[PDB]
C-alpha cells in the first residue's frame, strides 16, 4: 500500500512545480508514483490495482466525473484533490462517502505535505482493519513480553539451531511474532470472549447480517459437531 | 371478608415500602455467551408463583 496517483496536467507552471517537488518527497518514505492519462486511465488503477491509497487531481477540472465513479468503488479512499480560489462543492455530492483532503500550491512546503499524506495513510490503515487484526500488527512492533507461550517466542529458539534457521527464514520475522497464545493482556482471550475478542464477534455479525457470529479455530468439520450436540440430548430425534 | 382483607394487606404493604431501603433486590449475574445479558431470580429465597415486588419512589403509571 504505497501507490500515489497524480491525474491530469493543467499545463501551467504554478501547479506542476508543486507536483515535481512532492515527487521527490514521497519517494523518501517508500511510495510509488504513477502518472495516469485521461479519466478512463485512473479508473483502471483502482479495480486492477488494490494497493492504491492516493489520488491527486485538480478540483477545478473534474469535480463531478471523478467524485462519482470513485465513490462507487471505495468509500474511505483518500482523495488528495487540490482546490483553488474559486472552488466550491456540488449539490450532487452530499450522499457520497468520500475522503477529500484539500491543499494549496505553495512552494517550499512540500515537506509538510509529505508528512500529512503519511499520517492520513496511517489513519486509513487503522480504520479499515478490525480491532483484533490491528492489535495483532501493533503488538509485533511494540509488545515484547518474555516468559510466555509458545516456546519459540517470536522465533528465538530457531536462531540457535542450524536446522531451525531454515524454517525461520522461509516465513518471516513478522510471522513468528504474530503466533501468540492467551498470554497477552491487551489482546484478551478467545475462550473468555472479552476485550478485543468481544468486539470482533459483534463486527462480523453486523457485516454478514447476524446476531453474534463466531470464529471456529478448527474448521467447518468441527463446527458441525458443536452445534449438533446442542439440540440433541442423550435420547431425542433429529432431522 | 375479601374487601376487608384487602385493606389489611394494603396497610401492611404500606409500612413495608417505607423501610424498603434496608433490603433491596440483588439479581445474580450470569452473562456468559449470549447476545443479551440474561438474568435470573433468587433461588431458594423465593418460590411463589405470583409474588409481589415493592418500590421506593412511587410513579404515576397508567
Ligand atoms: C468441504 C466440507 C467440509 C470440510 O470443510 P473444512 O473446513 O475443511 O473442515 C465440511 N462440510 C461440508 C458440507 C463440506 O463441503
Amino acid at each position: 500500500m504505497n501507490v500515489i496517483a497524480i491525474l491530469n496536467h493543467m499545463g501551467v507552471y504554478f501547479k506542476e512545480e508543486p507536483i515535481r517537488e512532492l515527487h521527490r518527497a514521497l519517494e523518501r518514505l517508500n511510495f510509488q508514483i504513477v502518472y495516469p492519462n485521461d479519466r478512463d486511465d485512473l479508473l483502471k488503477l483502482i479495480e486492477n490495482n488494490a494497493r492504491l491509497c492516493g489520488v491527486i487531481f485538480d478540483w477545478d477540472k473534474y469535480n463531478l466525473e471523478l467524485c462519482e465513479e470513485i465513490s462507487k468503488m471505495n468509500e474511505n479512499l483518500p482523495l488528495y484533490a487540490f482546490a483553488n480560489t474559486y472552488s466550491t462543492l456540488d449539490v450532487s455530492l452530499n450522499d457520497l462517502r468520500l475522503q477529500i483532503s484539500f491543499f494549496e500550491y505553495a512552494l517550499g512546503a512540500a515537506e509538510d505535505i509529505a508528512n500529512k499524506i503519511k499520517q492520513t495513510t496511517d489513519e486509513y490503515i487503522n480504520t479499515i482493519l478490525p480491532p483484533l487484526t490491528k492489535a495483532l500488527f501493533k503488538y509485533v512492533r511494540e509488545g515484547k513480553y518474555t516468559f510466555c507461550t509458545p516456546g519459540h517466542m517470536g522465533g528465538t529458539a530457531f536462531q540457535k539451531s542450524p536446522v531451525g534457521s531454515l524454517f525461520y527464514d522461509f516465513f518471516g520475522p513478522n510471522t513468528m511474532k504474530s503466533d501468540i497464545s492467551i498470554s497477552v493482556s491487551e489482546l484478551g482471550s478467545l475462550l473468555d470472549h472479552s476485550g478485543p475478542h468481544k468486539e470482533a464477534e459483534q463486527y462480523i455479525a453486523r457485516v454478514f447480517n447476524a446476531d453474534r457470529s463466531y470464529m471456529v479455530t478448527n474448521g467447518t468439520s468441527t463446527a458441525n459437531k458443536i452445534v449438533g450436540m446442542y439440540s440433541a440430548p442423550a435420547g431425542s430425534t433429529i432431522l | 371478608m375479601l374487601t376487608r382483607l384487602g385493606a389489611i394487606v394494603q396497610r401492611h404493604l404500606q409500612l413495608q415500602q417505607q423501610q424498603s431501603d434496608k433490603t433491596a433486590l440483588t439479581v445474580i449475574r450470569l452473562g456468559g455467551i449470549f447476545s443479551r445479558r440474561q438474568q435470573y431470580q433468587l433461588p431458594v429465597n423465593v418460590t411463589a408463583s405470583t409474588l409481589t415486588l415493592l418500590l421506593q419512589k412511587p410513579l404515576k403509571l397508567h
